[PDB]
């Protein structure tokens, strides 16, 4: 949801580590 | 007890190409090619374009009677012609250096249309009501809105010499015409003088015109011809028209304001109340991608056009679920 | 791949590891499960982000470019204009496509390398306290609890503290 | 008992370059650069080219008497000039917009040469047998096969006005000339009118010509000059010639059909009964390779020209026997 | 090379292995000879075919391109046409030569890595049932007949069936 | 006892970029981008450039009186105009095909200025003393050094016809002018023929000029105009001037010798006693690097211009002290 | 890097090794110190020299190229000349910058590979006469003095000469 | 001769494995 | 100083091995 494991400003890892 | 080293796999069906292999299914990828437009003509940074509609550049600047709605326009971000922009020169002839004039207008951001030679006071010894059925308006014969067909008055066409001093602080685009009758009887009837001449001079322009009388094939039911000329009057400079026949005099001229990034495009799309930074003849683009395959013709700040159908960069791993 | 890990001696990927590009699977008597290597994944994300940003920034904005008009006696100039437009379009299409292809190859090799290096550092830590079982897996010659697994993941595996126990069980 | 892992080696002497190393001998490689041609002019997909031989485009379209073999030609795939293509304009003067006419012919696949103004019937009040020694044929004075030198008849040159309506359903290339004598005695002897003019008009063409009499340096022993003009008549349009002197009238014109992929090249090679998809001025190419270093001028479907002397891609291993 | 196998720890190539880019040499009591690895050679051939075909397909067909003519007062336009032609020729010559160079380097490294990965696969199969004698060769601590060799080749080597014999021979 | 494998580290702060990482500090690197010039105009392989100074190409070739120090120059390596090269046409008018003449001069390495029509012996029946205040020299009215203003002598301007045969074995650049007075009275007072004409012919050049009388806005206190023309006379060919008024005759002409690698640049830099192989408008480059970011305009053998601010190749290792 | 040596399992460089890109550190009772590998450094210098010269020679030389002039009625031709100049400049700027970036990445990986291969060759020579203590260092199970160290560097390490001594000390 | 060990439609492996 | 350990015609190794 609102929290991401990674800093990915360009969307390079899609929904990986996204919560 | 065990420990293993591994890599990610997911449900992605994205495929990329490499040099050794095609259609590698990968976990993550990014599209670098923009292929979506809105299908609309839009304002460019808040400024609406000038839509010529049925008219082209020539009908606009000459004042073709079919283009009266375009007379009060003053500023624009780009110029749009359509596949039906055919109302240009209505009395047949040649528009001299027309393509160069379009290229000049491609860098004009605004102008002031103003009366350079008022109809009622500039030609007291000549008739000013000359019209034609080639440039009809609402059924009746008419004429260009920015020009004036000077004719004989009371059987005489005196030598005329009229001047204008550019006090606008801007370049002034001045257009005029030269009429070539089909036979010498029409020449004498319209201008009385058979060895007529026109002379147009500025500080850096200098041309003389001679009527060429001959019968031409009928175009828009006219055997005569009319050639259209233009020049740029520099600020503070003077233009002088001298004639004893065949001059299609200027009535309105344009004080031009130059800008950057404008142009003329041909488009079948329709104007919406949208804003954009990138306009193509097919529609506006709203994208941060480096490439697009929508159209080579671009206005504003656009991605680079390419012929590619797919530019997909792999960012994740080979996907092996 | 070049480094033989992805689609190589590690034959498949893990759909159960949802939080990282690379990581581990643990199996002790406290249970089993996946552990994403978040720092290697983050450094890979940084590198790939720089790569995509590089492609985007080398392709600076395309300002107003429209067609030109020519009269009927300017066919040579018209054909020169379209030769120019078409040549530039050929070159830019070629550049874009082959840049994407070559960088895709390099990216796949980059991930392959990261997995191979992760495997090698785990092996370097474990030494003879564990046996190689193929498919990227190790089998400990001793008991390794969850904190011991995290020790392996963070690079702080204590080889002496299990050396004796594991050379007993190794026989 | 042993098992070893190794790699291939052979007798190959192929060498490639890398960025780190030059002249690496490799087991297998493939050439990407075509350097072989057949040295012949060939048909393009079964259609033979037009060989102008000793004539150039001008001599061919005007009907230079040295180019009579070229008159019945009707279709071609490309046009070949030679370094000896010198027979063009025989009577000295200027071929106006000649390069544009060549560019026009570069997209013409076929045409019909036809009589636009028959000699024995279009000019009853003028003489049509004017010849000159500048356009010799078999030793005798002669003239262009497609044009007609109109001169005074029985001491008078009446005003002529002749027209032609294009019913060919195709563009028609019409060529004419304007004669400028060296002195006014020749002007009067030939055209019996000292203030002569020519007027050529269509629906979109409109020009007038005036003789410029003066003595020039002798070119091919002619102190007079002759300027050559051309226009494209649109389907259904009419061309009108009006004159009272100095008109080199059209006799034959060309109804043109447009095509793609053609062009004009200069070549020293000779025609053979070969068929190709790629023709260069040095010879034909039959190749599936992506690059060639034979010639930058190409007709058909050819590899990309580059200046490289070698483009060899390694496919196998470094060769270490 | 980047992977240190070709011209590296495997010093030379085999002219006696005429059937494949990579393969094996065996020497047991049944005799000696070469065995090309046909699957790896075919995979490499597919990859290199894709590479060459990519270079060819990215260079689209060059359609009719002929010179133009200009009169004596069109020297500026003539020189502009010349500048355009020569700039495009410069760019395409550069692109062709550089693409060939970089792809040649990549291809040599590709073959190097294939050989290295083959060697490591055999090593992972053999484990301690054989010794590394250098130059890419292994020496079995046991008897390995031609079907044992072929099982090394197709990746089905039976470690437990020779473990006992070889640890007694290894002593 | 231990042995370790390691790599170099040093005190370097050189940084390079890669595709995966920016600002990588490395032990060794090399710059490929030249950004240093000497700020001077230098000689090109020993041969000094032609410095026009206050004059432009037109003032130089016509012989503007402000450009007298340029009269004896004979050879050069390139041509330098400055932002103040304003002295060109002093009597207002149009220099016809001026840009083409500049392009022609861009391939001239030397010439011989020679008297084609000596003043005291080529025009016995005309006055040759015409000067103007528009072309002032040291306060007094003057005229071009290479042209001659022919005017009536003792109330008559007889028809003149003069010729020159090119015996130089080289192309000869001939320049002339045509005067267009502001009114009929000046035309009569100067040339005493109201229907004047000029004819200039060679074997491949053919033009006639007629005066256009009209009042123009004052440029340099002149209401008349003067158009300037030029042609290249081929070796062995003859040029003929015929007139009965309004001819600004040639007096000096230029026998041109062609060369490779020259050009015309605009630059603000100063000339030094300095030799280079590469000259830009900002200064000379002495470099074997492949790229430069100094100026796109180059003369000689120069590195390739790019917009880059930095092109640094790493040659050593990532630096980790 | 792709090969995991530089900034990898060898965490830093050696400021004390000033005479070569790659090399060794020795520590026996005769003393301590660095020894640059001059032949591998020279090979690397040859390769990188070829690379730099390849860039330089592919760029050729830019001969005379000046602006042109156009009158007030030649605006279309003027803008076409500008379009040609700007397009060529765009393409060459892009080519230069991208080539430099790509070759920089390849150069760093080339050096990483060289260090990794040096390490692996020393390991291949030592076998079980020494232990891997991480950080790219080996620890001998025997006495190895300065000429034994040079024997390791030059590729002439005599394994049987210290076999038994080191198996005794390995226990 | 007429039989090849590999599918090599571009000639990338030359005469290797060809009988 | 005057002696170099390496042949480095383009100067790609700087002052390394230079004495
Ligand atoms: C496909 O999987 C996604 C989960 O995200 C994927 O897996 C990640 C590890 C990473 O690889 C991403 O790039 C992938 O897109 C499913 O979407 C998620 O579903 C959960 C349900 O628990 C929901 O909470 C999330 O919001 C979803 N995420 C997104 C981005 O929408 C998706 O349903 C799967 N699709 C199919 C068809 O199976
Ligand atoms: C060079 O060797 C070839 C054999 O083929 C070579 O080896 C292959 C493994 C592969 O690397 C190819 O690309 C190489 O060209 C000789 O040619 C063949 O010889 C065999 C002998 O049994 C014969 O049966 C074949 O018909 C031959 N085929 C061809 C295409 O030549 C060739 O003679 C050798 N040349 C010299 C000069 O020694
Ligand atoms: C930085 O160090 C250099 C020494 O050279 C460095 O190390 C080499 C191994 C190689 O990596 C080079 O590229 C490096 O630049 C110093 O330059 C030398 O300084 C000493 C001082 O004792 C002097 O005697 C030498 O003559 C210098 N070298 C030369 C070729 O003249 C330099 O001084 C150092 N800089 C700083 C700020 O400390
Ligand atoms: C492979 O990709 C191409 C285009 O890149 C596509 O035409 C084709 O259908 C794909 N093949 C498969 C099996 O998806
Ligand atoms: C582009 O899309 C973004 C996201 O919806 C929006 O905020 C922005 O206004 C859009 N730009 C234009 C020009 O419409
Ligand atoms: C392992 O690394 C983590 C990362 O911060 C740290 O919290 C932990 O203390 C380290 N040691 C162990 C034994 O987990
Ligand atoms: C090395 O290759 C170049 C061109 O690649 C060639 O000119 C030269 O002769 C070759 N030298 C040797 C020794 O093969
Ligand atoms: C080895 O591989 C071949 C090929 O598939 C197969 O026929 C054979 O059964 C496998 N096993 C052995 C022991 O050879
Ligand atoms: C990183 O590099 C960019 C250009 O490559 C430069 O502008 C910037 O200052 C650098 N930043 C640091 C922290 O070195
Ligand atoms: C090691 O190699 C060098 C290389 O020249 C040689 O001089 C030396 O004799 C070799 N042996 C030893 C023990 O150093
Ligand atoms: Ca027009
Ligand atoms: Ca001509
Ligand atoms: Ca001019």
């Amino acid at each position: 949801x609102p929290v991401s494991l990674y800093e990915d400003p360009l969307g390079v890892a899609g929904g990986m580590g996204v919560y | 007890d065990t420990i293993c080293i591994g890599y990610h796999a997911n449900n992605s069906t994205d495929t990329v190409d490499t040099v050794l292999e095609k259609n590698v299914t990968v976990t993550h990828s990014v599209n670098l090619l923009e292929d979506s437009h809105n299908g609309k003509l839009c304002r460019l940074k808040g400024i609406a374009p000038l839509q010529l509609g049925k008219c082209n550049i020539a009908g606009w600047l000459l004042g073709n009677p079919e283009c009266d709605p375009l007379l009060p326009v003053r500023s624009w971000s780009y110029i749009v012609e359509t596949p039906n922009s055919e109302n240009g020169i209505c009395y047949p002839g040649d528009f001299i250096d027309y393509e160069e004039l379009r290229e000049q207008l491609s860098s004009v951001s605004s102008f002031e249309r103003f009366e350079i030679f008022p109809k009622e006071s500039s030609w007291p010894n000549h008739n000013t009501n000359g019209v034609t059925a080639a440039c009809s308006h609402e059924g009746k014969s008419s004429f260009y809105r920015n020009l004036l067909w000077l004719t004989e008055k009371e059987g005489s066409y005196p030598k005329l010499k009229n001047s204008y001093v550019n006090k606008k602080g801007k370049e002034v685009l001045v257009l005029w015409g030269i009429h070539h009758p089909p036979n010498s009887k029409e020449q004498q009837n319209l201008y009385q003088n058979e060895n007529a001449y026109v002379s147009v001079v500025t500080s850096n322009y200098n041309r003389r015109f001679t009527p060429e009388i001959a019968e031409r094939p009928k175009v828009r039911d006219q055997a005569g011809r009319m050639n259209y000329y233009w020049t740029l009057l520099k600020p503070g400079d003077t233009i002088i028209f001298e004639a004893n026949g065949n001059l299609i005099a200027p009535m309105y001229a344009f004080a031009l304001s130059r800008g950057f990034g404008s142009g003329i495009i041909t488009s079948n799309a329709s104007m919406h109340e949208c804003n954009t930074k990138c306009q193509t003849p097919l529609g506006a683009i709203n994208s941060s991608l480096p490439y697009q395959n929508i159209h080579p013709v671009t206005i504003g700040e656009c991605p680079k056009y390419v012929r590619s159908a797919k530019l997909r960069m792999v960012t994740g791993l080979r996907n092996i679920p | 791949g070049l480094f033989g890990a992805i689609a190589g001696f590690i034959e498949g990927g893990w759909t159960g590891m949802i939080d990282g590009w690379y990581g581990y699977h643990h199996q002790n008597e406290q249970g089993s499960g996946y552990a994403a290597d978040q720092k290697s994944t983050q450094n890979a994300i940084n590198g790939i982000t720089n790569k995509v940003n590089t492609v985007i920034e080398k392709m600076n904005i395309q300002f107003t470019a429209v067609g030109k008009e020519f009269n009927k006696l300017e066919k040579r100039m018209e054909n020169l204009n379209k030769k120019v437009d078409d040549g530039f379009l050929d070159i830019w299409t070629y550049n874009a496509e082959l840049l994407v292809l070559l960088e895709n190859e390099r990216t796949l090799d980059f991930h392959d390398s990261n997995v191979k290096n992760l495997y090698e550092k785990v092996k370097s830590q474990l030494k003879n306290n564990a046996k190689e079982i193929g498919n990227g897996c190790f089998e400990f010659y001793h008991k390794c609890d969850n904190e011991c697994m995290e020790s392996v993941r963070n690079g702080t595996y204590d080889y002496p503290k299990y050396s004796e126990e594991s050379k007993l069980n190794r026989e």
